[PDB]
């Protein structure tokens, strides 16, 4: 499923990530834009063999488990075929364990590279929530 | 499966560092981040701190910055250190999962100048 | 810090009647509240996790709602396994915090 850009901070409001352990709303939202383009069944193999899972690409050595990944460790305790629902619950719980470490947020790239010190209210500006 | 365990001494004295150990098996410690929570008498629950897998840690405010959480990964074990403890201190101490899936069986520590 | 208010304090029951247990947050935690159950000399047992989310291993009897500030824990018909403390906890903000409880009893 691609999510719209209203309809997915809509979603992660039920979800609980509006101002989950310190950030706002568009942190999630700009994350998801530049991680997966708003696509729940995006998939991105890496060079250590891992890979990362949906939305919000989470990977498959630290975070889930998709049995082909040398030192997989699944901190979030789930197959990573979870994370490629158009329901986006899994992910969201993963995303909340991953970014209550003390890295917070960093542990996206592209989050950390298009949305980290940007206005990132803007992207749930204009939308119905 | 995994099954976590807490022990350590039972009475300590007041003005002393208390000290807890909590025992992993079935899985590595590297795998998940764990907790300290602790129950007063009176069923009133607090939440002590958590080490995630960074080793960045979370202590609660409420403990005045006298705790300490580390892990031990040859021993697959975290422990808990607590200074200057008081008779305010004496409670039910639990290790678990930051998930909240598997709990130690808990251990009462009474701090008395007895 | 986050402050969880749970009512009643104790509520008495008879098995195979449903309850209804209260927690209200402090400030909106969105879908960030958890419940446990304690009884008497054991550890706290997850029961439901984000809100409304069913844990594996636990009686289909229990379920939440609610989102926001105010939330529930409901047991359809009360079976006496039941009866024990119930801590609602909110993960939403460091440091994490626990509601005062709810003591379930028989009637």
């Amino acid at each position: 499923k691609v999510f719209g850009r209203c309809e997915l901070a809509a979603a992660m409001k039920r979800h609980g990530l509006d101002n989950y352990r310190g950030y706002s709303l568009g942190n999630w939202v700009c994350a998801a834009k530049f991680e997966s383009n708003f696509n729940t069944q995006a998939t991105n193999r890496n060079t250590d063999g891992s890979t990362d899972y949906g939305i919000l690409q989470i990977n498959s050595r630290w975070w889930c488990n998709d049995g082909r990944t040398p030192g997989s460790r699944n901190l979030c305790n789930i197959p990573c075929s979870a994370l490629l629902s158009s329901d986006i619950t899994a992910s969201v719980n993963c995303a909340k364990k991953i970014v209550s470490d003390g890295n917070g947020m960093n542990a996206w790239v592209a989050w950390r590279n298009r949305c980290k010190g940007t206005d990132v209210q803007a992207w749930i500006r204009g939308c119905r929530l | 499966d995994v099954q976590l365990q807490e022990s350590g001494p039972s009475l300590v004295k007041p003005s002393q560092t208390l000290s807890l150990t909590c025992s992993v098996t079935g899985d590595s410690i590297t795998s998940d981040y764990w907790s300290w929570i602790r129950k007063f008498p009176g069923n009133r629950l607090e939440y002590m701190g958590y080490v995630s897998y960074s080793g960045s840690t979370y202590y609660n405010p409420s403990l005045k910055s006298r705790i300490s959480i580390t892990r031990d990964t040859s021993k697959n074990q975290y422990y808990l250190d607590l200074n200057s403890v008081t008779t305010e201190d004496t409670a039910t101490y639990y290790c678990a999962n930051w998930d909240g899936d598997y709990w130690g069986q808990g251990t009462l520590v009474t701090v008395s100048a007895a | 810090d986050i402050v969880l208010t749970q009512s009643p304090a104790t509520l008495s029951v008879t098995p195979g009647n449903s309850v209804s247990l209260s927690c209200r947050a402090s400030q909106s935690i969105g879908n960030n509240l958890h419940w446990y159950q304690q009884k008497s000399h054991e550890s706290p047992r997850l029961l439901i996790k984000y809100a409304s989310q069913s844990i594996s291993g636990i009686p289909s009897r229990f379920s939440g709602s609610g989102s926001g500030t105010d939330f529930t824990l409901s047991i359809n018909s009360v079976e006496t396994e039941d009866f024990g403390m119930y801590f609602c906890q909110q993960a939403n903000s460091w440091p994490y915090t626990f509601g005062g409880g709810t003591k379930l009893e028989i009637k």
